[PDB]
């Protein structure tokens, strides 16, 4: 299936003319992964923009955060431009400082993801990364075929010897899976292009001990997963899923055994050691900064909170202790440093409409809410 | 990553063979013994891909013992044709990696000579030049080294007249010199 | 049937480049080069998965380079050979049959890097006829073959009886000995025995030939010495049975 990109543009800090800041563009909900994203200043692409490593969500749809240092002024216009197969022409979302542009059992998860993009018989690409929940802990350098340790504690309690062995295994695996798929696909060219995603790792749920998983998607839909010792086809992907599970269950018992030990024995060890080593960083508290803005629609009042970590937060418009319903909660969006951003909108009538305020509540604030008066 | 017993190991036909091998690994390696017969290339003897698996071949066995990180080679009753070099090996990357070999252990299996008849003979060139042959001695005889740098003495060699079910040890000695006599050579 | 390597042997002068070739079992995606020096275990050099060189030894000299352009045959090149490069170069291949797959080894390329090609010599070969005393005491007859004066130690000795190679009743020294052990460039000697029944020796129709295949210089090697160029060659000696 294909999914059109969602595009959201925001600044890391409140805009102050002449003062340096970061411009962020979050591109999400898209499929396939092939995408072009630029940040524009007055219609011209900014060089030396950075971006997060390609990731994807629960529904397999891809997400990327683009960011650059910028200095807003009164006059300068910034935007995010995206092109993608779902779009007949590039889509430009402007940054507006006033309004921007655009589960159950509690658990932690360590997992590796892979994205395999098969463009044609002569061209395929494998990429991947490691994640503690939504935090990236590991990258993968394609050229050298090596693990990139992103944090000082990214080795968990694993030895360099163990990590080197895993690294070599992953290198052989990425190359081999890509080639094996290309060999099957070279017998019918009209299947091209297509994409394969893997998510594999282990989860610690409250009340349970670690559980491994290995999940696969094809063109953005569940294809199959590893259940106990059996590759099980997604009910959703019918005949192709059945074929692939038959291959995996009957011609690759060595692969099966390797996946089993990795997700059921090595991954739990890795997860527990990683949480432990990264304790201080993962359970840190970072206070949000907060500010108000408005635009005409009747005003929209907009309350912003940016720079908070961890993610749970509560932001609401209040008319003297009365919480205003009619408040639109935006998405919680990432900043490049791992903190988060949120705006909350209230549509109002009249002028300055007596005592409106915005209340920001967050674990980091030591029981002292930020209250901003309009 | 693989340490094995230093040889050579010399033993008699029908004696028990043990070649120690210990490994170091964090992951899930597959373990193996390779053998190289005289004049030949390397070939797999036996293997084990997980803890407590036993590989066996032609009377040889080795058990993957994770808790002593060992894969010791054993054969209850060695045969003369077992004379060879044995290499312990491991494949890391969960059994997908390159073979990593120990230093290897030579095994020399001596025959049980049914009826020893030790004798020294002189043989003439088919074209006065001569060599000496010490033959038919038992497998426990030492053939001592040459003292003279102008006199050469080979190691013992085991030959098998298979169709006659008969094995014999021998060593050859020769020299350039005019005083060379077989009487003294061995 | 198995993994094929060429050339089986290579003698070269220090400083020259050499290229070796491996043809793995077809369909094997995994190919490995290793080096083995007499009396030790193979040391890993490099690994291909299909055409891709996915792992090289950290110790691999920069003089060494391998390729496998079409995921099939592979070449190993050594630039500016050194004496320490002298070793057996092994190629092996493995299928994707699973964890702990068998690696299938070639017979190797034996490399000998010499200081000077004028130290290369072919063997002289003689056959020594059975002792009368052995014949009357045991009713057996041992022939001895002696190959002397050769360098390097690349030889294969075979016995031929009436035009056919025999293995039974044969014992060849496992290692050549050095004629002058004090020298690093010593020439070598090798002996072999062929034992037969007295009656087989004592038949004048029987023909016994000791053959020594020597691996020496090749066509392209330059030679300016007086003596015959010590090329790869066979040197033989023989005897005929005698009634008595
Ligand atoms: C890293 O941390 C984990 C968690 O403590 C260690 O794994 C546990 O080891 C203890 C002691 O052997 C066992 O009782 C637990 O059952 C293990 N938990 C598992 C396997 O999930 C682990 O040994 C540490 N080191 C490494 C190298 O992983
Ligand atoms: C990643 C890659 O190789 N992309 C190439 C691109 O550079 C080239 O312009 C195009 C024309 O064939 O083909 C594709
Ligand atoms: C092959 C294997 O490991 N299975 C075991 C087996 O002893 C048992 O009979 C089966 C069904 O209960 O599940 C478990
Ligand atoms: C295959 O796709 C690659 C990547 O887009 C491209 O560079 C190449 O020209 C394509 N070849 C075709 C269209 O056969
Ligand atoms: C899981 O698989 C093993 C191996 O077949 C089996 O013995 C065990 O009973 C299974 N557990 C499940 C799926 O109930
Ligand atoms: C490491 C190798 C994993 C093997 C995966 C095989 C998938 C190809 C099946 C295509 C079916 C039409
Ligand atoms: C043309 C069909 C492509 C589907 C390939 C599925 C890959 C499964 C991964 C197996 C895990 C080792
Ligand atoms: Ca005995």
């Amino acid at each position: 299936i294909q999914r059109t990109p969602k595009i959201q543009v925001y600044s890391r800090h409140p805009a102050e003319n002449g003062k340096s800041n970061f411009l962020n563009c979050y591109v999400s909900g898209f499929h396939p992964s092939d995408i072009e994203v630029d940040l524009l200043k007055n219609g011209e692409r900014i060089e030396k923009v950075e971006h997060s490593d390609l990731s994807f969500s629960k529904d397999w749809s891809f997400y990327l955060l683009y960011y650059t240092e910028f200095t807003p002024t009164e006059k300068d216009e910034y935007a995010c431009r995206v092109n993608h197969v779902t779009l007949s022409q590039p889509k430009i979302v402007k940054w507006d400082r006033d309004i921007g542009g655009g589960g159950g059992s509690e658990h932690v998860s360590f997992h590796v993801i892979q994205i395999f993009s098969f463009v044609n018989q002569s061209w395929a690409r494998g990429q991947g990364s490691g994640w503690l929940d939504e935090l990236q802990t590991h990258g993968w350098d394609s050229e050298s075929g090596t693990i990139i340790f992103l944090h000082n504690w990214s080795k968990g309690n694993f030895s360099n010897e163990e990590l080197s062995d895993l690294e070599l295994l992953f290198r052989f695996y990425l190359f081999g899976l890509t080639r094996e798929i290309q060999d099957h696909a070279s017998q019918d060219y009209s299947k091209y292009p297509f994409e394969v995603q893997v998510k594999a790792g282990c989860e610690l749920h409250s009340g349970k001990s670690p559980e491994g998983f290995f999940q696969v998607a094809f063109n953005g839909l569940d294809l199959l997963s590893f259940q106990n010792t059996t590759w099980v086809p997604s009910p959703g992907c019918g005949s192709l899923a059945q074929s692939v599970c038959h291959l995996l269950n009957h011609q690759y018992e060595g692969v099966t055994e390797t996946v089993y030990n990795l997700i059921r024995s090595t991954c739990p060890r890795f997860l527990l050691g990683l949480l432990d080593a990264g304790k201080m960083y993962v359970h840190r508290q970072v206070r949000p900064e907060a500010w108000l803005s408005s635009r005409p629609s009747q005003l929209l009042l907009v309350c912003h909170a940016s720079g908070f970590y961890p993610k749970p937060v509560w932001v609401t418009w209040m008319r003297n202790e009365q919480e205003q319903l009619g408040t639109k909660h935006g998405d919680i969006l990432p900043n490049a440093d791992g903190t988060w951003y949120l705006q909350v909108i209230l549509e109002v009538a009249s002028e300055e409409p007596a005592g409106l305020s915005c209340r920001v509540r967050h674990s980091s604030l030591g029981g002292q809410d930020i209250i901003l008066y309009w | 990553s693989v340490t094995q017993m230093e040889g050579p190991v010399t033993l008699s036909e029908e004696a028990f063979l043990t070649i120690n091998c210990t490994y170091t690994a964090t992951g899930y390696p597959s373990l193996f013994w390779y053998v190289q017969y005289p004049g030949e290339g390397l070939q797999l003897l036996l293997k084990a891909t997980k803890a407590d698996d036993k590989g066996s071949n032609k009377g040889f066995e080795a058990t993957y013992r994770k808790e002593t990180t060992s894969f010791h080679l054993e054969k209850g009753s060695v045969q003369v044709s077992d004379s060879a070099v044995y290499f312990c090996a491991l494949s890391d990357q969960y059994g997908w990696g390159k073979l990593q070999f120990g230093a290897g252990t030579q095994v020399v299996v001596t025959p049980d000579i049914q009826n020893p008849d030790p004798a020294v003979y002189q043989l003439r060139d088919s074209k006065d030049k001569s060599v000496c042959l010490f033959t038919d001695f038992d497998s426990q005889t030492n053939v001592s080294q040459s003292k003279d740098s102008d006199v050469y003495i080979t190691d013992k060699c085991v030959l098998d007249m298979r169709s006659m079910d008969f094995k014999s040890n021998s060593a050859v000695a020769w020299s350039n010199k005019s005083d060379f006599a077989c009487a003294n050579a061995f | 049937t198995g993994v094929s390597q060429n050339p089986r042997h290579k003698i070269t002068k220090r400083g020259q480049n050499v290229t070796f070739r491996c043809d793995p079992i077809s369909e094997h995606n995994r190919l490995y080069w290793y080096r083995q020096t007499l009396g030790q275990g193979p040391e890993f050099l490099t690994y291909f998965q299909n055409e891709a060189q996915l792992e090289k030894s950290r110790l691999l000299s920069d003089r060494f380079s391998a390729e496998r352009p079409k995921g099939s045959f592979s070449t190993l090149e050594i630039q500016r050979t050194e004496q320490g490069d002298s070793a057996m170069y092994l190629c092996a291949s493995s299928p994707r049959t699973g964890r702990g797959a068998e690696a299938f080894f070639g017979q190797g390329t034996r490399l000998t890097v010499v200081e000077d090609l004028n130290k290369v010599f072919p063997p002289e070969v003689a056959v020594f006829e059975p002792s009368e005393a052995e014949i009357s005491h045991t009713q057996k007859a041992t022939l001895v073959c002696l190959a002397t004066g050769f360098y390097p130690d690349h030889v294969e000795l075979s016995w031929w009886v009436n035009g056919k190679e025999v293995h039974s009743g044969v014992c060849t020294d496992p290692q050549p000995l050095k004629e002058q052990p004090a020298l690093n460039d010593s020439r070598y000697a090798l002996s072999s025995r062929l034992r037969v029944s007295a009656t087989f020796w004592q038949d004048p129709r029987n023909h016994f030939r000791c053959q020594v295949q020597f691996y020496g210089l090749s066509e392209n090697d330059e030679w300016t010495q007086d003596r015959a160029k010590p090329v790869t060659q066979i040197v033989s000696a023989e005897a005929w049975g005698r009634a008595d």
